[PDB]
């Protein structure tokens, strides 16, 4: 009856410092559709995050792309933070230039 | 050169707040082109791809009324199904609806679909013949009886074989520049040591459309599958997709491995090597 | 384009 989101944090284009880009968190495979998704910069909730229109796959599970315009730097750390009725606490996944 | 149109509806009841949240999206293949969201200010079907904006206000007017009426029907069906399942007005429930048509390379009808779900499980579906319905459980059987006695399948079929296919063809024409493209994947490979005698090889495909793709690891020419870690194909956010696949190798054995990459935009499969 | 018995 319930399904836990898979989670991916990545960038739209390959990351280059001082180069404008978008940070993405993609949540999929989940049910019900109520879901909290936050992008973090150095542990702080980023303010202007948008998401795609809710849609779903053949198994009826839901998927959304949350994203935010951003300029990566050598020292800035990014993560995705997700919560959902299936998670007894929020999940954080870090952005890793190579994942 | 097959193409498909698909529409997705989701209605979620909001006990203790008000009317259900109702969200509609439309795709041609892997490309989104319209949306309706009951919360949003506009109360209109709204364009989501450059090539559907050339439709005149009369299209938007009709799409917006039709989608609204779908919304109301779904709102009432949530009530009925709550009854059917002895559920309560304090609980939130979900109805999902998926439908559309496939055409072949020539533009002509192959296949039509429509299926409905309740709380993320199968509820009722139109069969292949487009003339009959499968019900997943006892409650859906009550629905199936009503639909048989209303001759609903007949109206489904007439849309799926008629208007679904016509508008799909039109959209393939008006949007040929994006929709008929095949962006081959940009690929490369990475290498992280993880012990003294062990490293990860990760194979990447970026920038491709359509989303359908295969990535495969080989060791001396033979397909692995046992130690391939591989993520779901994910959207990039500009209408293209990404995906990767990794394998943990003994350190020093790196040139034994190859990643094979299949995509409709590639004349021939690619072979990647850590070289 | 998208798609009360007595």
């Amino acid at each position: 009856i319930q399904r836990t989101p898979k989670i991916q944090v990545y960038s739209r284009h390959p990351a280059e410092n001082g180069k404008s880009n978008f940070l993405n968190c993609y949540v999929s495979g989940f049910h019900p559709s109520d879901i909290e998704v936050d992008l973090l910069k150095n542990g702080e909730r980023i303010e202007k995050v948008e998401h795609s229109d809710l849609s779903f796959s053949k198994d009826w599970s839901f998927y959304l792309l949350y994203y935010t315009e951003f300029t990566p730097t050598e020292k800035d750390e990014y993560a995705c933070r997700v919560n959902h009725v299936t998670l007894s606490q929020p999940k954080i996944v870090k952005w890793d230039r190579d994942m | 050169g097959s193409h498909s149109m698909r529409y997705f509806y989701t209605s979620v009841s909001r006990p203790g707040r008000g009317e259900p949240r109702f969200i509609a999206v439309g795709y041609v293949d892997d490309t989104q082109f319209v949306r309706f969201d009951s919360d949003a200010a506009s109360q209109r079907m709204e364009p989501r791809a450059p090539w559907i904006e050339q439709e005149g206000p009369e299209y938007w007017d009709q799409e917006t009324r039709n989608v609204k009426a779908q919304s109301q029907t779904d709102r009432v069906d949530l009530g009925t199904l709550r009854g059917y399942y002895n559920q309560s007005e304090d609980g939130s429930h979900t109805i999902q609806i998926m439908y559309g048509c496939d055409v072949g390379p020539d533009g002509r009808f192959l296949r039509g679909y429509r299926q409905d779900a309740y709380d993320g499980k199968d509820y009722i579906a139109l069969n292949e013949d487009l003339r009959s319905w499968t019900a997943a459980d006892m409650a859906a059987q009550i629905t199936k009886r009503k639909w048989e006695a209303a001759h609903a399948a007949e109206q489904q079929r007439a849309y799926l074989e008629g208007r679904c296919v016509e508008w799909l063809r039109r959209y393939l024409e008006n949007g040929k520049e994006t929709l008929q493209r095949t962006d081959p994947p940009k690929t490369h490979m990475t290498h992280h040591p993880i012990s003294d005698h062990e490293a990860t090889l990760r194979c990447w495909a970026l920038g491709f459309y359509p989303a359908e793709i295969t990535l495969t690891w080989q060791r001396d020419g033979e397909d692995q599958t046992q130690d391939t870690e591989l993520v779901e194909t994910r959207p990039a956010g500009d209408g293209t997709f990404q995906k990767w696949a990794a394998v943990v190798v003994p350190s020093g054995e790196e040139q034994r491995y190859t990643c094979h990459v299949q995509h409709e935009g590639l004349p021939k499969p690619l072979t990647l090597r850590w070289e | 384009a998208i798609m009360y018995p007595k």
